[PDB]
């Protein structure tokens, strides 16, 4: 059969700096009548249906820009990116279709930019939740680099049903950011007056403390 | 303008069926082969077989992971593209988009936007929709409680997507959650009104919910 298999799985660079991932064929993509390598490269966006970057191994699809180059023939194929920029986040694939189609198990790309601090912002319950006997806290930690971050819930002081999600590196400024929800039953929040996300960071030896308190609500 | 876009996708319980259509535009349909592929949560994409055009006589071909089980075939009078999906499995759960193939020259698939698909018992589930508020300020809506995926989030029905995030669903308790938040300039807001807007296919929710101080 034909299997294809990419390298790296994942890796991140700065923008500015080159790009190189690889793409191999259990079996040669060269055709021998038309002399062309049936391999193509794919780009897919976070959110995003793929794109159409390269196809005969090197012929670089209109409207790609020229920062984007196919090579090799065969077995063995790479895409470089020359002078990457913050929107080239993306999963690339490639694909033969010498016999039917096969892809690739994608290379994710990330980029890699100066540390930034998260901005972190707290939520109360809404009163449309409440009346269903349920609380929410919200905390949004927002545009920060790198993506390893961590965050406490304390109540009353204390550290204590919790929901976290970091979003896709960002297009534009190549951070990240995270949401954190935390849950109790309306009883159970009723008991208590201190909400408190504190968010640790490499940024800082200082957590970033945001909190509400339920009787100035 | 070349135009793709799929439809049909849903949840469906294990060994039920589903069929999926793709209305295309811009391009003489009867010259191409038209491809489905898949992509699982998190995944990596799958061809699953493609139709031929009008000079191979519109013949198919699957991938060996699907022949038998999946069938595809064509309307060339309308140019819709569409995928028959038989005795469904939780591995099915993906999402399925067509693409455009090969016109007899050409070696590429020159997409639509896709359409999830969901094979699981649980039952349908309309979201909750909750507003979270308090140089610039940060808004958001809590999205809480639905089931299947997806839902979609905008803010003042499209006005305002810079400084957008939306954070992707989390499964917990047979359940999806997902939050958004917005950011603008505390000029604006509560001056100016802030709206997240919530649709869950599913059950056909639409809701406005406005972020009131
Ligand atoms: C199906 C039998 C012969 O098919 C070819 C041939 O000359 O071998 C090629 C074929 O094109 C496909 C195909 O299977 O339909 C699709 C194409 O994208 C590519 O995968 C080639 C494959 O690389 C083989 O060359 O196969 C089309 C036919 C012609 O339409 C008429 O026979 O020829
Ligand atoms: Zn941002
Ligand atoms: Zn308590």
């Amino acid at each position: 059969d034909i299997v294809m298999s990419q390298s790296p799985s994942s890796l991140a660079v700065s923008a500015g700096e080159k790009v190189t991932m690889s793409c191999k064929s259990s079996q040669s993509l060269l055709n021998s009548r038309t002399r062309k390598n049936y391999l193509a490269w794919y780009q897919q966006k976070p959110g995003q249906s793929p794109k159409l970057l390269i196809y005969w191994a090197s012929t670089r699809e209109s409207g790609v820009p020229d920062r984007f180059t196919g090579s090799g023939s065969g077995t063995d194929f790479t895409l470089t990116i020359t002078s990457v920029q913050a929107e080239d986040l993306a999963v690339y694939y490639c694909k033969q279709s010498y016999n039917l189609r096969t892809f690739g198990g994608g290379t994710k790309l990330e980029i890699k930019r100066a540390d930034a601090a998260p901005t972190v912002s707290i939520f109360p319950p809404s009163s449309e939740q409440l009346t269903s006997g349920g609380a929410s806290v919200v905390c949004f930690l927002n545009n920060f680099y790198p993506k390893d971050i961590n965050v406490k819930w304390k109540i009353d002081g204390s550290e204590r049903g919790v929901l976290n999600s970091w979003t896709d590196q960002d297009s534009k400024d190549s951070t990240y950011s995270m949401s954190s929800t935390l849950t109790l039953t309306k009883d159970e929040y009723e008991r208590h007056n201190s909400y408190t996300c504190e968010a640790t960071h490499k940024t800082s030896t200082s957590p970033i403390v945001k909190s509400f308190n339920r009787n100035e609500c | 303008e070349v135009k793709l876009v799929e439809s049909g996708g849903g949840l469906v319980q294990s060994g039920g069926s589903l069929r999926l259509s793709c209305a295309t535009s811009g391009f003489t349909f009867t010259d191409y082969y038209m491809s489905w592929v898949r992509q699982p949560p998190g995944k990596a994409l799958e061809w699953l077989g493609f139709i031929r055009n009008k000079a191979n006589g519109y013949t198919t071909e699957y991938s060996p992971s699907v022949k038998g089980r999946f069938t595809i075939s064509r309307d060339n009078s309308q140019s819709i593209l569409y995928l028959q999906m038989n005795t469904l499995r939780a591995e099915d759960s993906a999402t399925y988009y067509c693409a455009r193939d090969h016109d007899g020259y050409y070696e590429r698939f020159s997409w639509g936007q896709g359409t999830l698909v969901t094979v699981s018992a649980a039952k349908t589930t309309p979201p909750s929709v909750y507003p979270l508020a308090p140089s610039m300020v940060t808004l958001g809506c809590l999205v809480k409680g639905y089931f299947p995926e997806p839902v979609t989030v905008t803010w003042n029905s499209g006005s305002l997507s810079s400084g957008v995030h939306t954070f992707p669903a989390v499964l917990q308790s047979d359940l999806y959650t997902l939050s958004s938040s917005v950011t603008v300039p505390s000029s604006t807001w509560p001056s100016e009104t802030v709206t997240c807007n919530v649709a869950h296919p599913a059950s056909s929710t639409k809701v406005d919910k406005k972020i009131v101080p």
